[PDB]
This record gives structure tokens, C-alpha cells and sequence, in this order.
């Protein structure tokens, strides 16, 4: 595998003192959670939770209490960060309805005040197509008027529609593959198409940081699942060699198939997959590749064709190309692209093709309009402008954050910036301080991430301008000084 | 630290022994390299029977093409001799290893007939169990006296002679420096023993010196192992595949310089080389005692079935109790031994027949020189030499077919020739296809000139 | 496997006290051997052995001394039993040259007188064809006068003759197989034809008591060798099942082939192979069978057709049938019989076919004449009386020996009769006392056999009259009384 352009990524290790203090904080939280559970058990303190009805007291308890431990003690203390209701279009500036709690986050009451002009770093738009007014909205309005919102049947039955065929051919031209199919949910795409490809007796080599949809799809199929380390091509080689030479585990018969599930951009880590190495290993060991391009289909690439354009590889090398329209194009949906035989087999044997409702007509219209805008069928210079602006914003933001003294993960091209906080209290502190200064961010804690590594993620966009980035950087600098988040050894 | 020692000495014994066993437990855990999963799965009986029924074996013999030349055997309608009859056509024998022409000597037949009347055909047992006759001891003594050695041992099959002599002395872990172009018998002998085989270039003492020096360096690495490792040099006096003699004096000097014994194979040179036909040692004048073991067979020159190995009693007496072809096989029939003894008597009587063979080999080697499409491979002193293709085609099959076409054309012209045969898959260094030419004291000068003219014209016609 | 006839065999176990006394004797011999080695080490006692020449004292010693331990200390003491020269045709009566030693068997010298009329129980002439005066000798002399003694070239070259073709046709008719091939040595048959059939990646299931030729042939080829217990059908079945199921050891792949090496009659034990069971398992598990018939080709069967005739089986069941003319037909040679494709492949790809001289011309004539005599083509009732006479001799000898109180191994129909001595000194004692009474036998000691089992083998013949058998039995009984060799609990 050869890299035409340099491939740079930095994952700085945690300072040891910060690790020790992290463990001190988690131990304190655990002890006080145990004490609170003891008090709640003997009814010494009133419990603010619902209970099973009287006529069902004899039934076995529906839940196990110990499973909800981290929900009651850690999550509930900082619940106010998440599930923030917005009441406007999720553009560069979003309006958040203010809510306040007087019983420590157990219940929320909506204050009449409405925060306005909040810089939006949590929304997933990458080319800024989530606009209230535009050509896409007008086309979607026309299609909604003449068609109606939502179709009431399945694709195999009468529910199939001409707009869906138009969208499928447009996607096939966009990717560069022979054919493609469209689904009404990316989660549904993975969970409902992975079981069709592989069955009992096949192997699935899954990455260590894969999305929940891919894991669920692999689990629904009967294939054996082996997990390799994140972007360690040595580990991928080792598992591939062992699988080929050893055969099936109990009776050493040969595997029927080998399928490798990888992603374009990993959202939380921020890293980009080493595609050339994976393709080389696939060709050498005769495996199949399933590439998930939910994040990179619009963000990456000089023209925005995905990771395959970014690295320069041929799109016909990857066996299956999954993708999602939610992130970049601004409409919910999903798709799978590949050769015509694969697409015919999917149209024949696919769970969502047979049992689930197809896409809504206004959504497919807006996707068609956005994709034509990106390709350049409108004739406007737009589409290329969005990609250039997104790349410039990514480079500028990452450079400024790294030179300030913070710790940043991932590749330098990815528009996802996972700042590191490393401590449980600093999660809630950073979330509240950012919201107080009119910036919205997304923080992640322990049950999700490894214990030492807790992060706050910024999703850049082409809607953000230089003034907005300057303001956000100034506020981030002030708060990072306030909470002492500058753990970086090299720069500070 | 002294206070700690005093306190430990004041401690009871059970406490200290418990702490010691705890330390042993710690060591065991720290050295528990293996990681276990406690996962055990046993196949179900139905799956086992499914595997049993599923398996299908390969056929015992692979399907053979009908175009293989070796499938067609030449049928000789009579004794193989001068003026034989091959394939129903009368021909002059230029293909059978009968140098001295003792196959049809009436004295040999008379001796064989007398011993056949006295003893019969079969011996009916190994040498250990009532299979030893007085003729066997007489033949062994005759060989020992003829070769100027202390002792000799006789085997009942020529291949087994060396294929069982070599493994007896060479064991696992030893070093053997064997020539590259050595016959299949030596190769199988070296495969039977498990020692490490080092191959050097055909008649290159530079490569032998280089390999010996490398082994000397490896010995300098580890003296203890080098104390218990033996080194042998296995060479052939007059090579079968190439037809070239070997340079003994350099080999002997390298032996005395690098402490490695010498095993000599003298199947072709036993009765053709030297003034009295004692082999390559007499031809070079090297002393008989320098070479440890000298092997040969009684089939080529002596015209009888068998083989033998000769040397000092120190090396020979081991083969009687360690040779497989000797311990676990029936002994040589008495009539063959009597024929061998009579042939030895004839050889010892008049030693000018070696000179006659030498001059006839010289005449034929001189005459053959000049073929456009064939090159002579061998030496002027060799009785058997090769004619190889001067310009080799891409594939071996076409070379073999051209050589066979030449051989058939010669056979229709009253000259009986054979082509050298090999196992293509098994041979280590596989020689190029060649036509084998053998010279006998029976063939006169005029027949030699006529044979040269015939093969010359046939080669010119076929290659053009 | 169905036995059309009763299958009787008795291998009585050794008495306990006899085993204890055997170990006492071997311990004494070992201790005195160590003492002798120490005495010779310091040159206190002169050694009667050859030593390496003075020029080569620097060379590493050719032999390891410890390997020759049992040669110097045990074998030399009773060396006079073995290697007994003879000067007559090995008929029922053989003439042994007499030798004496005054150096305790280190060196031998021949006295002038020769022992005459020694009853011969060591030779292998089962059918009594070892006669210097007979029709076979006339034919051999006639062919020797014309063809000469010995052929000077290989079969593939001019060394092929018409006599060899005639012999091959005769052998093919005799066995009943489609085709057969003849070699100049019985040892060479195995050693140079087993590697051709089976190569690396195959399995060779070898019996526990195979000849050295079969073991060497298996070792030369790269196949994997497993050993099952002697005539233990359970062990053979277990190894076949495990080999088919578990596949190759390092990489669990199916075996290319499975070959089973068995013999007709085992010489030293005296047992006959359980052929119907072996054939049934071979058919059931799709393996191949190699049957060595050196001892059973002339001795066994109503017409001496082999062991397959004795059991009534079909010759087409056994894949490869090796045999030797040395034992029964009275001439040295060997052969392999089977289907035509096997014989063609062997004629093309056999080591002795390409690199070694063919049979002698007088020997093939002797084989042809003897085999024609056994066939009945001669028309004389001779050759059919020989089988009846051998059967009667075997029955009489085995029954009379068993009713004296001896221990005898093997089947009731096997001409080879092992008589057990069990002690090291009794080996030499039995040999010397039997020769003193003018009977020649073969005694076998420890390293050849198990330690407790030291034996003496009698080979009966059709040349033995009843008077010779009675004389031998009387002398055997007297020696058994002298040495106390009757260790049978059931009878005495
Ligand atoms: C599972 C039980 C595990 C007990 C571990 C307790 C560790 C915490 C501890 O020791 O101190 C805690 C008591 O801790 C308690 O009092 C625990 C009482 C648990 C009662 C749960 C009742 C469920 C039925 C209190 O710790 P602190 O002094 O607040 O600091
Ligand atoms: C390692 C060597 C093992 C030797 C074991 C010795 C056992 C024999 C023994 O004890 O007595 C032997 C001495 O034996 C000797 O004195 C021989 C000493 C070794 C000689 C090696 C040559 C002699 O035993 P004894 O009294 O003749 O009975």
C-alpha cells in the first residue's frame, strides 16, 4: 500500500498524574454511589423513581438494579448536558430551549427563555445543506405537494416508486459503481443487509471501534466474529493468516467466506482508515471488504466522493460500499453500492426490501437536489466551494487547537475534532461552561469510552465562517485555561 | 539488615517453610507462560462418521501417459553379447557393460556348471543361519588378495552394496561431502542415513576446500560438538553420469589436512583402470591404505550378480553386523560366486586385456570426434561415455525423442545403442539426456570405425 | 470377516520365576561386561581387537564404544552358534565344516574334519526343492550353458531378455492376478518399490513385527508411519479411524493415501495374519493393502497358491502382492503382483527397474521349472504330494512337541515352530548341545526380541521323512530334560 499524500495522525498518551487523579475521582463516585444506594434501600431518603404497579408487585422484578448503577449515580448527575431540545434549523447557529431542574436533574421544567445564536458544533452537517431556504427546499416542497409525505407499502409490493429508481441510478453514477440501492435508515441498512451476505460458517473480521449498527448486523447473522485492533495492520494480517491456515474452530474445515467490516472515518476517534493496506491484504488473502462511508462520503475527497477518492483507489476494489445521507446531504436515509449481481441479489433477498416501508418522496427529492448540487449538474460554482471551505476550516481549527496546548486525536484531514478532558467532573464542567458562553458541544463519558479517555467532540462544517471559528476558539481557550485542560507536553 | 536476619533465625520453622513454598508458588506463576481458556470441545459421533464417509482416497498409481518411452522395453532374443539379436534384428552390442568379455568365456561357464552340480541354485537363508558356503569364503579371500587389502565382504545385489555400506558408518548429526554427479545408489545410501549432506561441484577441489573451511569455522564455534562429529568424503572412481575420472591425490591431501575419511565407489573402474586392473588407486599409484572403504560390484566387468566392499578389518568387520542388505537377506547363489572366482583367475592370469581395452577406448574416442549435432562427454580412458546434444531444445521430451530416433536409425543399421535412463523426479542433479556408448575388448577396430561412421551419418541426417 | 475354518493359535505367557531368573542372568552379564570394559580401558588386559592405524589417531573415533557393548560382552561369548559354514546342498541333511576357537570365540580356526549328515532345521526349503540332482537342475544347466551366468545391463536398457517376460507371465498365472514383475532381490523388492507407490503426505500403517525390508522401504519414502499391535484388529481399526478423522498432524488435511503393510506368515513369531479382518477393514475404510508373502507363497494353501488360497479369499482384494522365490522355490529372486496399471507404473517408475541389474538367466529357469512342477503342468503327481507331506509334517511335529510340555508360539498350521528358552545361557547351551547331537537349529537372543523371549526356530520341510522327525523329536526331548526347558503349565 502506497500513500500518494502524507498520512499523519497523532494519539498522545495520557499524563500519568492525570490518570491517577481520574481513578481517584471514579473511586469517590463509586463509594458515594454505594452509600446513596444504601440510603435509598432503607427508605431513609425519598426515592425519585417510578415503581411497578400494585397489581404486579408479585411479578419478578422487571430490571436488575445493579445494571442501572452508573445511570443513577454518574449519568444522572450530569444529565443536563444531553438531550437538549433545539427549536430551529440545525445550521451554524441553533436555538436551544432553556430547561432547569430543582431536584438535581431528575426532572426538567422548561423555562420560557429561549437561547438564541448558539454556535453549533454537535450537528452532523458537513457541507451546510441543512438550510431553511434554498433550491433543495423548493424542490422538496414541490415533490411533497404532488406526491405526499410517506408511502404506505413495501418496495416489492406496490410501494415501489419511480423517484426511488431515479435516486438509485443517481447514486450509482455518483459513487462510480455499477449499481446501488437505497434504504430508509442507515442503521436499517447495516442491520438488514449484513445478515444477507454472510451466514453460518463464514468469518467476520470486525474493527475495534465499529458502530453499533455493524455489530448488531454481524450478531444477527450466524457468522463467527473476530475483532482486530484499531488500525493495526499487523493484527489484521495475523488474524487473516490464522483464519486461513487453521480453518473453522472445532472441526478444522475451511471457511466459506471472510468479510472485513471497516469504516471510512471513525466518529469518536477521528482517525481515517488505512485503505490501501486493507485493499492490499484483501487482494493477498482473498477476502471481501465492507466499507462504511457514513461520515466520509461528503466530507472527504477533493470532489467529495468519499475515502476512495481521497486516497485515490479504484472504487471497484471494495466489494460493498455502505453509506448514509444523514450526515452530509441533510436527509435521512442510507444506501449500498456495488456490482450489479450484488444489487440484484440484495433486491431479491433483503429484509428491508421485503418487510419495511421505503423512503419518503420529499426526502429522496432533497437528496437528489443536494447530490446534483455537489456533482455540478446545477451549473453553479457551489459544491466545490463547500468542499474547499470545509477543508480550510478543518485545517485552521486543528492547527489553532493544537498550538494552544490541547490534546487532539485523529487524522489531520478529518473534520471531527475530539478534544480530551480525561476527568469525570470536567465533563459536566466543560459542557456547562461551553453552553454558558453560547457554544454547543458533545461530551462522552465512561460506559462509552475507555476509563482514562473522556472526550468532547467538535463537528466542523462549511457553514462556519472565520469569525465563528475565531469566537469559538477564544471561548475554548478561556475555558481550557479555567479547567486546566491543556495537558499537551509539546505545546502549551 | 543484621536485625532482619536475627529475627528470621528466631522465627519458627513452619513459618519459614510456608514462606518458602509461597515463594516457589510465586516463581511457578511468574513462569506460567501458557495461557489457558478452559474451553474444551469434543466432536460428535455423527460428525466423525460424516468425516469418515466423506473422505475419498487418491488412486494408488497416477494415470500414466501412453507416450512414455521407458514403457517400451527392448526384447533381446538370446544372451546379451557381441552379435546379439535385439527386437528381432541382428546387431553388434555397443550398449551392455561387459568390458572384459567374460560373459561368454567357456571357462566361466564350466566353473559355474561344476558348482551348480555340487551345490544347486539356491542358498536358502541369510549368512547367519546356514547360508554361508565355502565358496563365499573363497571368493572373499580371492577379492582380498586381488585388491591388496586385508578383508572384503560380498553382497548379493549391486545396489545394496553401497546403499547399505554408507548408512552403516554415517549416523545422524555427521557431515558428508559428496560429489554432485553421483549415481542413484550413493544418493539412496545417503538418504538412508540421516547425516547432513554437503554437495560440491563436480571435480572441483576449490569447492571442497571452501566447504571444509566453512566446517572448520563452525567447529571453532563449538569444540565440544566438533569432538563427536565425523566427516566423510564420498566419491566415485570413474563417474557413471559424466564419464570422467576423479583427482585422488588432491582428495587424499585434503583428507590428511582436514581429518575426513574417504569412501570410494569403483563400480566402473574396478576392472578397466590400472596396469593390473585394481581400480583408480593403481592408475594414480596412490597407496591402497589411504582410502578407508572401497566399494564395487561384480556385475559390469566380472559378469555375475553381486557386489563387494573391501578395506581393513577395522572398517569391514562392522558391516557384517550392521549392513541391512547383509544381515537381512539371502546369500549369493554358489554358481554366481564360482563364476566370479573363475573370472578373477582369468583376470589375474593375463593382464594385457586391460591394455587392449585402453587402446580400443582410445581408438573409438578419437574416431567419434567431429559430430556436428552431438558432443562427446567423457575421457579417453573411460570405457563408457556419453553423446549429448550440442544444441539443446527448450524441453527435455523433444531431446529424448531426437535421441531415440537416432538410436532406432542406428539399430536398423546393425549397431545396438541404448540411451541413458533416469528417474526424472527423484534425481538430485539430473544429467542431460545422452546416448550411452560402451566399448568392449570383443569389438575389433574395424567394427569401431564402422560404428563411428554409422552414428556420424545418422546424426548428420537426423539433426539436419 | 468370516473364517471358513477354525483359527487356532496359542501364545502362552512366561512363568513368573523364569522371568525373575532371566533378569538375574542379564544383570550378571551386564555387571561383568562393565568390569571387562574397565579392565580393557586401562590396558591391564590385552584386547584382541583391531585398532585404527597410527596415521589416523588424530581423526575422530569412527565408532562409539557403547553401541558395541552387547557385541563384545554377550554376542562374542556365544558367537559359535551363528555363521556356520556348510559344504553341501541344504537338504534334509547338510554337511557342516567344523571349527574350534582357543581365544574364547574371538578368533576361529577350521579343523580338517567335516560333520556329515546333520539334520537341517535351519534352512528355508519348505517344499524341498533344494536338490542338486533333479529336472530343475538339468533345465538350469541347459540354460546356463547357452545364456551364460549373469546379465550385464538394466531392464530398461538392453539388459531385458525373453526369459524375464516368460517368468513374469508364469508368475501372473500362478498368483491369479492380471500382471506381475520380477526383481533380483527380495530385499530390493520392498526397499525400491515401496517408495514409488507412496510418497510424502501419505500414511503407512505398519505391523509391529514387519521384516527389516518393509521398515526400510517405509523409512526411505517420506510418508508418515504408525505401528499397530501384532494381529490386534482393534488397534488397526482404531488407528484407521483416528487417521481418517483427525487428518494430518501439523495441518489437519485429509491423507492422500493410506497403505497397510502386512505379512503372510511372520517368521520368528510363527503366526498367520488375520486376512479376512484386514480385508474387511480395508474395504470399509478405503485403504490399500500390501501383502508380503515371502513365507506363505509355497508353504501355505492346498496347492501352495499362497495365504489367500488358505483363507479362501479373492486375490483381487489385495492391492499389492509381494513375494520371494528364495524360501519355497529354491532360487533367489522376488516379485510383485497386481493389476496391469500397477505393473505398468512400476515398470516405468521403479528404482530397481531403472538402476539395477535384472535376474540371472539360470535362476529364472530354475524358478520356471519349480513353479511349473507346483502348478502340475509337468503332469507328474510330484509337486502335489509335497504340500500334503509338509502339512502332515507340521501337524505331527507341532502336536508331539506340544505334548512333551514345551512352550510353542504361533498358529497350528504354520511350518515355522518357535520353541522358547527364556534365558541367555540356555541359548548357547541349546545350540551347542543340539549340534553335539547332530541337529542344526537357529537360536535368537535379546536385542532381536523382547528381553524375556529368547527362542529357537525350527523350519520344517517336505523333504523330512518320518524317521528324521522321530530322531529329532527324541533328541529334543532329551535336551529338554537336560536343560529343563519344559515351562508349560497345561501339559508336561
Ligand atoms: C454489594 C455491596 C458492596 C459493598 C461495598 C461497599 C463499599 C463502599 C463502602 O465501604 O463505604 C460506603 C458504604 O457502603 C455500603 O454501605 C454498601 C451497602 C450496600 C447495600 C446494598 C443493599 C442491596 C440489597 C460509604 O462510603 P462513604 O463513607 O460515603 O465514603
Ligand atoms: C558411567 C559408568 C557406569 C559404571 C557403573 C559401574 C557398575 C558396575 C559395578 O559397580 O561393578 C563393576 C565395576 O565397574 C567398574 O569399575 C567400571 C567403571 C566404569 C567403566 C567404564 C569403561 C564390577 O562388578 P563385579 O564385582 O565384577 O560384579
Amino acid at each position: 500500500g502506497l500513500y500518494k499524500r502524507p498520512f499523519n495522525e497523532a494519539f498522545e498518551e495520557t499524563p500519568m498524574l492525570v490518570a491517577v487523579l481520574t481513578y481517584v475521582g471514579y473511586g469517590v463516585l463509586t463509594l458515594f454511589g454505594y452509600l446513596r444506594d444504601f440510603l435509598r434501600y432503607w427508605r431513609i431518603e425519598k426515592c425519585h423513581h417510578a415503581t411497578e404497579r400494585e397489581e404486579q408487585k408479585d411479578f419478578v422484578s422487571l430490571y436488575q438494579d445493579f445494571e442501572n448503577f452508573y445511570t443513577r449515580n454518574l449519568y444522572m448527575r450530569i444529565r443536563d448536558n444531553w438531550n437538549r431540545p433545539i427549536c430551529s434549523v440545525p445550521g451554524a447557529r441553533v436555538d436551544i430551549m432553556e430547561r432547569q431542574s430543582h431536584d438535581y436533574n431528575w426532572s426538567f421544567k422548561y423555562t420560557g427563555n429561549i437561547i438564541k445564536g448558539v454556535i453549533n458544533m454537535g450537528s452532523y452537517n458537513y457541507l451546510g445543506f441543512a438550510r431553511n431556504t434554498g433550491s433543495c427546499q423548493e424542490a422538496a416542497a414541490k415533490v411533497l405537494e404532488e406526491y405526499g409525505a410517506g408511502v404506505c407499502s413495501t418496495r416489492q409490493e406496490i410501494g415501489n416508486l419511480d423517484k426511488h429508481e431515479e435516486l438509485e441510478e443517481l447514486v450509482a453514477r455518483f459513487l462510480g459503481v455499477e449499481a446501488a440501492m437505497a434504504y430508509g435508515m442507515g442503521f436499517a441498512t447495516n442491520s438488514m443487509n449484513i445478515p444477507a451476505l454472510v451466514g453460518k460458517g463464514c468469518l467476520i473480521l470486525s474493527d475495534e471501534l465499529n458502530h453499533a449498527s455493524l455489530v448488531l448486523g454481524a450478531r444477527l447473522s450466524g457468522a463467527t466474529i473476530r475483532i482486530f485492533k484499531h488500525n493495526n495492520m499487523q493484527s489484521l494480517e495475523k488474524l487473516l493468516k490464522d483464519a486461513i491456515v487453521y480453518g473453522q474452530p472445532r472441526t478444522r474445515r475451511p471457511w466459506k467466506k471472510i468479510l472485513i467490516l471497516v469504516e471510512g472515518i471513525y466518529s469518536m476517534e477521528g482517525s481515517i482508515v488505512r485503505l490501501p493496506e486493507v485493499i492490499a491484504l484483501k487482494k493477498k488473502y482473498k477476502a471481501y471488504l465492507y466499507l462504511d462511508e457514513a461520515h466520509s462520503i461528503g466530507a472527504l475527497g477533493p470532489t467529495g466522493r468519499g475515502v476512495v477518492e481521497y486516497f485515490g483507489l479504484d472504487p471497484e476494489d471494495v466489494d460493498v460500499m455502505m453509506g448514509t445521507f444523514t450526515k452530509s446531504f441533510g436527509a435521512s436515509g442510507g444506501y449500498i453500492g456495488g456490482k450489479k449481481e450484488l444489487i440484484d441479489y440484495l433486491r431479491t433477498h433483503s429484509h428491508s426490501a421485503v418487510y419495511a416501508t421505503s423512503l419518503s418522496p420529499p426526502v429522496v427529492e432533497q437528496i437528489i437536489t443536494s447530490m446534483k448540487c455537489i456533482m455540478g449538474q446545477d451549473g453553479t460554482s457551489l459544491g466545490k466551494e463547500c468542499v474547499q471551505q470545509l477543508a480550510e476550516n478543518t485545517r485552521y481549527f486543528r492547527r489553532r487547537l493544537k498550538e494552544m496546548g490541547f490534546i487532539i486525536y485523529g487524522n489531520e484531514d478529518s473534520p471531527v475534532v475530539p478534544l480530551m478532558l480525561y476527568m469525570p467532573a470536567k465533563i459536566g464542567a466543560f459542557g456547562r461552561e461551553m453552553l454558558k458562553r453560547n457554544i454547543g458541544v458533545v461530551v462522552v463519558g465512561f460506559p462509552a469510552t475507555p476509563i482514562i479517555e473522556s472526550r468532547a467532540r467538535f463537528c466542523l462544517s462549511a457553514a462556519h465562517t472565520k469569525e465563528i471559528l475565531d469566537t469559538a476558539l477564544k471561548e475554548i481557550d478561556e475555558v481550557g485555561d479555567l479547567l486546566q485542560l491543556k495537558y499537551s507536553r509539546h505545546r502549551l | 539488615l543484621v536485625e532482619m536476619v536475627q529475627a528470621l533465625y528466631e522465627a519458627p520453622a513452619y513459618h519459614l517453610i510456608l514462606e518458602g513454598i509461597l515463594i516457589l508458588w510465586i516463581i511457578r506463576l511468574l513462569f506460567s507462560k501458557t495461557y489457558k481458556l478452559q474451553e474444551r470441545s469434543d466432536l460428535t459421533v455423527k460428525e466423525k462418521e460424516e468425516l469418515i464417509e466423506e473422505w475419498q482416497p487418491e488412486p494408488l498409481v497416477p494415470p500414466v501417459p501412453k507416450d512414455h518411452p521407458a514403457l517400451n522395453y527392448n526384447i533381446v532374443s538370446g544372451p546379451p553379447s557381441h552379435k546379439t539379436v535385439v527386437n528381432g534384428k541382428e546387431c553388434i552390442n555397443f550398449a551392455s557393460f561387459n568390458f572384459l568379455g567374460l560373459l561368454d568365456n567357456p571357462r566361466v561357464k564350466a566353473a559355474a556348471l561344476a558348482s551348480l552340480k555340487k551345490y544347486g541354485v539356491g542358498t536358502c537363508g541369510p549368512r547367519g543361519f546356514y547360508g554361508t558356503f565355502d565358496v563365499h569364503l573363497d571368493l572373499e579371500d580371492r577379492l582380498a588378495k586381488f585388491m591388496k587389502t586385508e578383508e572384503a565382504i560380498i553382497y548379493s545385489y549391486g545396489f545394496a552394496t553401497i546403499a547399505s555400506a554408507i548408512p552403516a558408518y554415517s549416523k545422524r548429526g555427521d557431515i558428508v561431502f559428496v560429489d554432485r554427479a553421483a549415481c542413484f545408489a550413493i544418493q539412496k545410501g545417503l538418504q538412508a542415513s540421516r547425516s547432513d549432506i554437503k554437495l560440491f561441484k563436480h571435480n572441483d577441489m576449490a569447492d571442497l576446500e571452501r566447504l571444509l573451511k566453512e566446517q572448520e569455522i563452525e567447529d571453532q564455534k563449538n569444540p565440544r560438538k566438533a569432538r563427536v562429529t565425523r566427516r566423510f568424503i564420498v566419491v566415485e572412481g570413474l563417474y557413471m553420469n559424466t564419464g570422467t575420472i576423479c583427482p585422488l591425490p588432491e582428495l587424499v591431501k585434503l583428507k590428511y589436512k582436514y581429518k575426513a575419511r574417504i569412501f570410494l565407489e569403483e563400480s566402473l573402474s574396478f576392472g578397466v583402470l590400472g596396469e593390473h586392473g585394481r581400480g583408480v588407486t593403481e592408475h594414480y599409484g596412490i597407496n591402497i591404505d589411504d582410502i578407508d572403504l572401497i566399494s564395487a560390484n561384480m556385475e559390469n566387468a566380472l559378469a555375475s550378480i553381486g557386489g563387494f566392499c573391501c578395506g581393513r578389518s577395522f572398517v569391514i568387520d562392522h558391516q557384517r553386523l550392521s549392513g541391512q542388505g547383509y544381515c537381512f537377506s539371502a546369500s549369493l547363489p554358489p554358481l554366481l560366486a564360482a563364476a566370479a572366482i573363475e573370472a578373477l583367475n582369468i583376470m589375474e592370469e593375463n593382464p594385457g586385456i586391460f591394455a587392449v581395452l585402453k587402446e580400443k577406448c582410445g581408438q573409438i574416442h578419437k574416431a567419434l570426434q567431429g559430430i556436428s549435432g552431438l558432443k562427446v562427454v567423457g575421457e579417453s580412458l573411460s570405457p563408457a561415455f556419453h553423446l549429448q546434444l550440442e544444441e539443446s531444445t527448450g524441453s527435455r521430451e523433444q531431446d529424448v525423442r531426437l535421441l531415440q530416433e537416432i538410436v532406432d536409425q542406428c539399430m536398423n543399421r546393425s549397431i545396438a545403442l541404448t540411451q541413458a535412463r533416469y528417474l526424472e523426479k527423484e534425481e538430485k542433479c539430473l544429467p542431460p539426456p545422452s546416448i550411452r556408448v560402451v566399448v568392449t575388448v570383443e569389438q575389433t577396430e574395424e567394427e569401431l570405425e564402422r560404428a563411428a561412421s554409422t552414428i556420424k551419418e545418422v546424426a548428420q541426417a537426423v539433426l539436419l
